[PDB]
C-alpha cells in the first residue's frame, strides 16, 4: 500500500486528501486564503504608499481631515460582504461535516493513556493500537536500530517513526466509515487529516465523525488534545483497503 | 530603596508593573529559547530523563548542552511543563501587568486630568496581589508535579480531567497564582472604572477623553466580567483535586467539557483584554508621527466598545472539535466572523490618519506600523480558524499557535515596544538613542516573522501543539522557526542594554513635549518626568 496521509519534507499545504470531505476543506481554505491574501496585500500597500507618499521630506504640510462619509460606508460594508460570501460557501462544508450518514463500517475508538483501542461491534473485533517504539513494543520513544527493524518488518521505514502503530485501523475503499470516539481517562483527540476529521474523545461522552475514503493506502494522525506525558507518542494509522482485503482481515480475526 | 514598593502613587505603580512584566517576560522568553532548542531538529536531544538523576542546578546546565538520541531517555512531563509556565506566565504575568498595569496605571489619570487613581492603597495592593501570584507560579514548577516530577504539565487553560488528576500539589500552586493575578486584576479595574467615570479634569467630556484613556476603560469593565467566572473555572477544578467535588468527573456524574465553557467565557475575552490597550497606545503613536489628529474618533471608540461586546459571545469557537452541536458550531461561527467588522474599521482609520500627514518615521512609529501589518495578517487567520468546517483540521495544530503569536507576540507586544519608546523619556527624563530603537526594531521585525510564519505550514502540514517531538518530516520549517527565535531573542537582550543605556546614561530630556504638537495630550503639557504630585 501506498503511503499517503503524512507530512512531507518542506511542505507548505495540507496533506493529500483521501475523502470528499477533505477535498472540501482544501477549496474552501484555498478560497479564504486567497481572499485573506489580497487583504493582507492590500493593507500592506496603502501603508507602504502612504508611508512614501506622505513622508515628511515629500509632504511637509499634514492634513487636518478627521472623517471621508463616502470611505467609511464603503469599508464598513465590503468586509460585510466579504464575511457573508465566505459563510455561504462554507456553512454547506460544515453541515456536510458534522451531518453523519448511514455507516457501512463502524469502528468504536477509545483513547488511552497512552494508545488508543478499536473496536468494530458488527464484526467482534478489538484491539489496541500502539506506537511503533514505545514501551509497548518495547522502546522508550526514541529511535533506535530495534524501533527501526520493527518499522521494516511492519511494512514501513524509519520516516514514519512517530506516525506508525503496531496495528492499524483496517477499513474498506468507498465506503461510509462511521467512527465513534471517546476518552478512558483524560481527553484524548482522533484525526486523520487526509479524511479531513478530528473529535475530542472526552470521558463520558460519545461522539462521531464520518469518513469515506476515495484510495487506497496508509493515513496516519497523532493525538490532538495534551493528554500528558506521551501526548506526542501515541499516533493514529489508518490502512484503506480493497473490499476484498478488508474481508481478509476480517477472517483473520474471527475465532472458531 | 524599599520606598519605591509602598508607594501608592499611579506613576510609581505604573513603573513597578513595567518593569516586573518585562522581568517576568525575559524569563518566559528564556523559557521559548529552550523550547526552540528542542523543536529545531527532530528527536529529543536536551529533556532527558537522564538529567533528572543529577541535582536541580547541575542538571538545569546539562540539559542546555544536547547529547545524541541514544543517550536521551525523552522526557515528555519536562517539555509540558515549560510549555505550561511559557502560556501561563504570558498570559497572567506579562503583557496584561505591563499595558494594563504599567501604561494604564501611569497614563490613563494624566490622559484624563486626574491627580491619582480614586483609591491609591488599593493601586499598591493590587501589585503586591501580582507579585505574589508571579511567585506561585514560579515556585509550582519546582513542586511536586505529574508523572512523580516537578511542576503541572497540563497546558495554560487546565482542561479536566488532565488537571484534576495531575498529581502532587503543583497544579494546586498553578491555581491559586491564577486566583492571585485575577485579583490583581480586578482591583485595576474598580480603579481604572471609578476613576475614569469620577475624577476627570473640568472639561473633559466624555467625547473629549484620549483614545488610550477609552482602551483602559473598555479592558477594565471586560475584566469585570470576566475574571469572577475563571475563579469559579478554577475553584471548581481545585474542589474536584481536593475536597471531593465532581464536576468534572464522568463517574461522578460530571462533563469535562462544561468546564470548557466556562474557561473559554473568560479565555475569549482575556485576548480582548491583552490587545484593547495596544489599539490605545497605537492611536496616540499614530497620530504624533503622522502630525495629523486620529481619524474617525468616535467610530474608534465604538468600535472598541463593540469588539469588547462581541468579545463574551464567541467563545465556543474553541471549541469546534469538543462535542458542540452543528447549530453551536454554527452560531459561534457566524458570531466570531461579526469581529472583523470593527477592527477593519480602525485598522482603515489608521491608514486613513496616515493618509495626508506629514510622516516622521521615528522607533516608536516603526512599531506601530509594524503592529498594522502583523496585527492584520494574526487577524485574517484568526477568521480562517473562524471556519468550524476549517479549523477541524487547523485545531490543536503549529496553524493556531502561528495565529496567536502574530495577534499576541507580534501585535500587543509591538504596542509594548510602540509604548516604551515613545513614552520613555517622559517617564525617566532620559531618551534612548535613536539608531538603537530603529535596529532592535528590524532584529524583532525580521526574527518574529522567521519565527512564526513557518509555523503556518507546520500546521497546514499536521504538526500537534504541545510536542516534545515530531515526525522528521516537520524538519525544514521548525529549524527556520528556532532560528528566528533565537534571532528575536537576541534584539531582546540587545533591548534591555538599550533601556540599561538609556536609564543609566541616555540624553536629557529637557522639553515638556520633546516629539511635536500633534502629541497634543496632558501628559506633554508636563515636564519629563511629571513632578510627584500632578494636577
Ligand atoms: C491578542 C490576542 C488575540 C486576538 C486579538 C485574537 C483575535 C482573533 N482570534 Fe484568536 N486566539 C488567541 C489570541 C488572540 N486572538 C489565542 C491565545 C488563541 C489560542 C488559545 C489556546 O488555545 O491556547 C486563539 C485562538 C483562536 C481560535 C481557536 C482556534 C483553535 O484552537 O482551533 C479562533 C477561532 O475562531 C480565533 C479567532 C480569532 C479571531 C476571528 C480574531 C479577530 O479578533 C481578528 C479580527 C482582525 C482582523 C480580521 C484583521 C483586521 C481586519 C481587516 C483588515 C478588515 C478586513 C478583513 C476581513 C474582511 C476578514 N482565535
Ligand atoms: C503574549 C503572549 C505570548 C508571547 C509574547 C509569546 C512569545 C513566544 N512564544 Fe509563545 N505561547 C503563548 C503566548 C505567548 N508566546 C501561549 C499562550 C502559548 C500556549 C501554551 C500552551 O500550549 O498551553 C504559547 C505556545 C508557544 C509555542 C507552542 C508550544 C507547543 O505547542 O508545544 C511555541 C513554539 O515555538 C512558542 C514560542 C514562542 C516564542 C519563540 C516566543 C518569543 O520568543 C517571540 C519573540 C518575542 C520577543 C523576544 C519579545 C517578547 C516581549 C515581551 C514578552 C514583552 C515584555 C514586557 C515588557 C518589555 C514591558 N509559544
Ligand atoms: C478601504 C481602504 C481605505 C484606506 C484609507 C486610506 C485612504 C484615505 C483617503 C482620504 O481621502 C481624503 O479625504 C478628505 C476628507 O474627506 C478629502 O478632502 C476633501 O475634504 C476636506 C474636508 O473638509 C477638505 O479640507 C479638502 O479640501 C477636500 O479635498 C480628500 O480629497 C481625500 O483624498
Ligand atoms: O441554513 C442552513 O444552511 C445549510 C447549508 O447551506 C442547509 O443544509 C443543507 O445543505 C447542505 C449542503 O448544501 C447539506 O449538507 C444539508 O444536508 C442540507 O440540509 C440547511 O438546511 C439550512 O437550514
Ligand atoms: C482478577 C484480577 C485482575 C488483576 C488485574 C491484572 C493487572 C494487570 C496490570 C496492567 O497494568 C498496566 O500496566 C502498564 C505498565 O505499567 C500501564 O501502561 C502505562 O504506562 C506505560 C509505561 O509508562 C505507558 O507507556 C503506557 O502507555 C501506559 O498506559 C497500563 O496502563 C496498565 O493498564
Ligand atoms: C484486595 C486486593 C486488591 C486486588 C486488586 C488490585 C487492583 C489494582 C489497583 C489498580 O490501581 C493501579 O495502580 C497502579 C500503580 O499506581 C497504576 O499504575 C500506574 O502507576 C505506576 C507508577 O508506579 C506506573 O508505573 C504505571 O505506568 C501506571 O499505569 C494503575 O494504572 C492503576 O490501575
Ligand atoms: C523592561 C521594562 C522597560 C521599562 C521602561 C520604563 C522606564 C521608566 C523609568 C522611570 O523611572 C523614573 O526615574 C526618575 C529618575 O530618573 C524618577 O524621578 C521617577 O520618579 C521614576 O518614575
Ligand atoms: C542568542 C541566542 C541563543 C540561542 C542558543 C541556541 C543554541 C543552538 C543549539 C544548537 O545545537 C545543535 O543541536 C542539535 C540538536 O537539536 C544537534 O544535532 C547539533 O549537532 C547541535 O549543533
Ligand atoms: C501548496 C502551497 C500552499 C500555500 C501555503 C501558504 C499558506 C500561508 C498561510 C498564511 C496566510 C497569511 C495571510
Ligand atoms: C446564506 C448565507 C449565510 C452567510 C452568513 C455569514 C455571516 C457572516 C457575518
Ligand atoms: C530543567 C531544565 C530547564 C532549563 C530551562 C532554561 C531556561
Ligand atoms: C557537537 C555538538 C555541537 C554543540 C552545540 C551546543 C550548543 C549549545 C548552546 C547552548 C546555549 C544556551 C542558551
Ligand atoms: C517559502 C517562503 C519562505 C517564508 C519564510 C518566512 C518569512
Ligand atoms: C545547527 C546550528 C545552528 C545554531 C545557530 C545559533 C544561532
Ligand atoms: C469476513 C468474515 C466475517 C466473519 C464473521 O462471521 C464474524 O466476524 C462474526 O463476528
Ligand atoms: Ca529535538
Ligand atoms: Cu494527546
Ligand atoms: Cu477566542
Ligand atoms: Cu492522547
Ligand atoms: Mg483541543
Ligand atoms: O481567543
Amino acid at each position: 500500500l501506498e503511503i499517503i496521509g503524512r507530512p512531507q519534507p518542506g511542505g507548505t499545504g495540507f496533506q493529500p486528501s483521501a475523502s470528499p470531505v477533505a477535498t472540501q476543506i482544501h477549496w474552501l481554505d484555498g478560497f479564504i486564503l486567497v481572499i485573506i491574501a489580497a487583504i493582507t496585500i492590500f493593507v500592506t500597500l496603502l501603508i507602504l504608499y502612504a508611508v512614501w507618499r506622505f513622508h515628511e521630506k515629500r509632504n511637509k504640510v499634514p492634513a487636518r481631515f478627521t472623517h471621508n462619509s463616502p470611505l467609511e460606508i464603503a469599508w464598513t460594508i465590503v468586509p460585510i460582504v466579504i464575511l457573508v460570501a465566505i459563510g455561504a460557501f462554507s456553512l454547506p462544508v460544515l453541515f456536510n461535516q458534522q451531518e453523519i450518514p448511514e455507516a457501512d463500517v463502524t469502528v468504536k475508538v477509545t483513547g488511552y493513556q497512552w494508545y488508543w483501542g478499536y473496536e468494530y461491534p458488527d464484526e467482534e473485533i478489538s484491539f489496541e493500537s500502539y506506537m511503533i517504539g514505545s514501551p509497548a513494543t518495547g522502546g522508550d520513544n526514541r529511535m533506535s536500530p530495534e524501533v527501526e527493524q520493527q518499522l521494516i518488518e511492519a511494512g514501513y521505514s524509519r520516516d514514519e517513526f512517530l506516525l506508525a502503530t503496531d496495528t492499524a485501523m483496517v477499513v474498506p475503499v468507498n465506503k461510509t466509515v462511521v467512527v465513534q470516539v471517546t476518552g478512558a481517562d483524560v481527553i484524548h483527540s482522533w484525526t486523520v487529516p487526509a479524511f479531513g476529521v478530528k473529535q475530542d474523545a472526552v470521558p463520558g461522552r460519545l461522539a462521531q465523525l464520518w469518513f469515506r475514503a476515495e484510495r487506497e493506502g496508509i493515513f496516519f494522525g497523532q493525538c490532538s488534545e495534551l493528554c500528558g506525558i506521551s501526548h506526542a507518542y501515541m499516533p493514529i494509522t489508518v490502512k484503506v483497503v480493497s473490499e476484498e482485503a478488508y474481508a481478509a482481515w476480517l477472517e483473520q480475526h474471527h475465532h472458531h | 530603596f524599599t520606598r519605591w514598593f509602598m508607594s501608592t502613587n499611579h506613576k510609581d505603580i505604573g513603573v513597578l508593573y513595567l518593569f516586573t512584566g518585562g522581568l517576568v517576560g525575559l524569563i518566559s522568553v528564556a523559557f521559548t529559547v529552550y523550547m526552540r532548542m528542542e523543536l529545531m531538529a527532530p528527536g529529543v536531544q536536551f529533556m532527558c530523563a537522564e538529567h533528572l538523576e543529577s541535582g536541580l542546578v547541575k542538571g538545569f546546565f546539562q540539559s542546555l548542552w544536547p547529547s545524541a538520541v541514544e543517550n536521551c531517555t525523552p522526557n515528555g512531563h519536562l517539555w509540558n511543563v515549560m510549555i505550561t509556565g511559557h502560556g501561563i506566565l504570558m498570559m497572567f504575568f506579562v503583557v496584561i501587568p505591563a499595558l494594563f498595569g504599567g501604561f494604564g496605571n501611569y497614563f490613563m489619570p494624566l490622559h484624563i486630568g486626574a491627580p491619582d487613581m480614586a483609591f491609591p492603597r488599593m493601586n499598591n495592593l493590587s501589585y503586591w496581589l501580582y507579585v505574589a501570584g508571579t511567585s506561585l507560579a514560579v515556585a509550582s514548577l519546582f513542586a511536586p508535579g505529574g508523572n512523580g516530577q516537578l511542576g503541572s504539565g497540563i497546558g495554560w487553560v487546565l482542561y479536566p480531567p488532565l488537571s484534576t488528576s495531575e498529581s502532587g500539589y503543583s497544579t494546586d500552586l498553578a491555581i491559586f497564582a491564577v486566583h492571585l493575578s485575577g485579583a490583581s486584576s480586578i482591583l485595576g479595574a474598580i480603579n481604572m472604572i471609578t476613576t475614569f467615570l469620577n475624577m476627570r479634569a473640568p472639561g473633559m467630556t466624555m467625547h473629549k477623553v484620549p483614545l488610550f484613556a477609552w482602551s483602559i476603560f473598555v479592558t477594565a469593565w471586560l475584566i469585570l466580567l470576566a475574571l469572577p467566572v475563571l475563579a469559579g473555572a478554577i475553584t471548581m477544578l481545585l474542589t474536584d483535586r481536593n475536597f471531593g467535588t465532581t464536576f468534572f468527573q464522568p463517574s461522578g456524574g460530571g462533563d469535562p467539557v462544561l468546564y470548557q465553557h466556562i474557561l473559554w467565557f473568560f479565555g475569549h475575552p482575556e485576548v480582548y483584554i491583552i490587545v484593547l490597550p495596544a489599539f490605545g497606545i497605537v492611536s496616540h503613536v499614530i497620530a504624533t508621527f503622522a502630525k495629523k489628529p486620529i481619524f474617525g474618533y468616535l467610530p474608534m471608540v465604538y468600535a472598541m466598545v463593540a469588539i469588547g461586546v462581541l468579545g463574551f459571545v464567541v467563545w465556543a469557537h474553541h471549541m469546534y472539535t469538543a462535542g458542540l452541536s452543528l447549530t453551536q458550531q454554527s452560531y459561534f461561527m457566524m458570531a466570531t466572523m461579526v469581529i472583523a467588522v470593527p477592527t477593519g474599521i480602525m485598522i482603515f482609520s489608521w491608514i486613513a490618519t496616515m493618509w495626508g500627514g506629514s510622516i516622521e518615521l521615528k522607533t516608536p512609529m516603526l512599531w506601530a506600523l509594524g503592529f498594522l501589518f502583523l496585527f492584520t495578517v494574526g487577524g485574517v487567520t484568526g477568521i480562517v480558524l473562524s471556519q468550524a468546517s476549517v479549523d477541524r483540521y487547523y485545531h490543536d495544530t503549529y496553524y493556531v499557535v502561528a495565529h496567536f503569536h502574530y495577534v499576541m507576540s507580534l501585535g500587543a507586544v509591538f504596542g509594548i515596544f510602540a509604548g516604551i519608546y515613545f513614552w520613555i523619556g517622559k517617564m525617566s527624563g532620559r531618551q534612548y538613542p535613536e539608531w538603537a530603537g530603529k535596529l532592535h526594531f528590524w532584529m524583532m521585525f525580521v526574527g518574529a516573522n522567521l519565527t512564526f510564519f513557518p509555523q503556518h505550514f507546520l500546521g497546514r502540514q499536521g504538526m500537534p501543539r504541545r510536542y516534545i517531538d515530531y515526525p522528521e518530516a516537520f524538519a525544514t520549517w521548525n529549524f527556520v522557526s528556532s532560528l528566528g527565535a533565537f534571532l528575536s531573542f537576541a534584539s531582546f537582550l540587545f533591548f534591555l542594554g538599550v533601556i540599561f543605556y538609556t536609564l543609566t546614561r541616555g540624553a536629557r530630556v529637557t522639553a515638556n513635549n520633546y516629539w511635536n504638537e500633534h502629541a497634543d495630550t496632558l501628559e506633554w503639557t508636563l515636564t519629563s518626568p511629571p513632578p510627584e504630585h500632578t494636577f
